[PDB]
């Protein structure tokens, strides 16, 4: 699980 | 290289490149469009962001693969395989830095200085923070603290404007907060600040959802869920 | 551009590029390795093929997206949107043709002429048929029939060698038959030949599976299933 | 469903 950034 | 192509044709081809998943072409077309010297519309800003986020995203993923191999290569008991892993990681790193420098150059010449409305200014300052953040991810030398501070400063100016001029559910404001929170967690070694920012952003957006149409509600709640995903990962 | 890098380092970096999903880099490294002038091992031939198949595969997918948009643009009742769709399709097409010409050039200078064992010769002649097939997919002019015939001729020489020198379960033989069958179906307007070839290839491989180890059985049956998938689609 | 070639 990789943290989310704004894609 | 795009100087002879009409601005409208560059935008049209950027959209075609997106449909074809040709993101390097998309970015080149949008760079050409920026260099025409006119301000970008909301749609055009989004095309610029999508193009470069996809290009650098591929580079970042490749850099992480190579960095992990290089790390394992330098553990105790590993066999000397020569300079090749380091060389190739450095090649990808230099290409990544070049893309970040290109984006930062477009922002500095002259997108930010002509951006007066909150929606454009916050968007571009967020982008500036993002590309300094990507530079910080690979930085190791005399200027690393300065790169981190450049990211921080751009994000902070964007935050200050967004809090004054945008509602707490505005998708740009939300995405900025998401990314600044990641900056705190991953770059600045400030997990508590990252968590606090994500939580307050989420809670303030939740309280403003009642003001929104169905379509705006969908847009805002999508980004709120990204904040929640990080809070669940981090706590 | 790779002339100053050691052959072994190029091969090592091609493998790193594969792990990082950097297929353009992978192809450039393998081109450099071929241009050292030595024959390729089985593993090295596979690296060359993987690299260029991934590069051209992306180009082909993009070309098909753009070609479909261009087609819709030229239907009755559609609005004139200018030359941009055609121009961009042509740009992608020219880049695709360039990659095919590069691969064909490596095969002609001098991989095929030095390949004496069936495993290498069939592999390279299959590749020659494949890259002429990709050229045929986008061809429309005076030389289109000649491009199709060049693909056919390379595939036919590979088939003739493979039937004499390889067992019917050999994965190279099977993959060649799969691709020649696609050539017949899609390029040569010969669906019956495509179906007959896929069926006879499948049936002759099935009868030889009893000779194989568990690992070879897995390799051969994987490609047999691709033949079956096409037969199910086509009948 | 797109036909298979050798990948
Ligand atoms: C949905 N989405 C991306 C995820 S945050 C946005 O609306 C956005 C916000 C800021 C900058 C670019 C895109
Ligand atoms: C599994 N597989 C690819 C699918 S046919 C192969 O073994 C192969 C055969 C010929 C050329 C390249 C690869
Ligand atoms: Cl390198
Ligand atoms: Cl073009
Ligand atoms: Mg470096
Ligand atoms: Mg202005
Ligand atoms: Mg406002
Ligand atoms: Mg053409
Ligand atoms: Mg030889
Ligand atoms: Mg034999």
């Amino acid at each position: 699980r990789r943290r989310k950034s704004c894609q | 290289a795009m100087g002879s192509m009409e601005r409208a044709s560059l935008i049209q081809k950027a959209k075609l490149a997106e449909q074809a998943e040709r993101y390097e072409d998309m970015a080149a077309f949008m760079k050409g469009a920026v260099e025409k010297g006119e301000e970008l519309s909301n749609e055009e800003r989004n095309l610029l962001s999508v193009a470069y986020k996809n290009v650098v995203g591929g580079q970042r993923a490749a850099w992480r693969v190579l960095s992990s191999i290089e790390q394992k290569s330098n553990e105790e008991g590993s066999e000397e395989k020569g300079p090749e892993v380091r060389e190739y990681r450095e090649k990808v790193e230099t290409e990544l830095q070049g893309v970040c420098d290109t984006v930062l150059g477009l922002l500095d010449s002259h997108l930010i200085k002509e951006a007066g409305d909150a929606e454009s200014r916050v968007f571009y300052l967020k982008m500036k923070g993002d590309y300094y953040r990507y530079l910080a991810e690979v930085a190791t030398g005399d200027d690393k603290k300065r790169i981190i501070d450049s990211a921080r400063s751009a994000y902070q100016e964007a935050m200050d404007i967004s809090k004054k001029e945008m509602p707490p559910t505005n998708p740009i404001r939300l995405g900025l907060a998401l990314n600044f929170s990641v900056f705190h967690y991953e770059i600045a070694n400030s997990p508590e600040e990252a968590i606090s920012l994500a939580k307050t952003t989420f809670d303030e957006a939740m309280a403003d959802l009642h003001t929104l149409s169905e379509d705006s509600y969908k847009d805002s709640t999508l980004i709120m869920q990204l904040l929640r995903d990080n809070l669940t990962l981090w706590t």
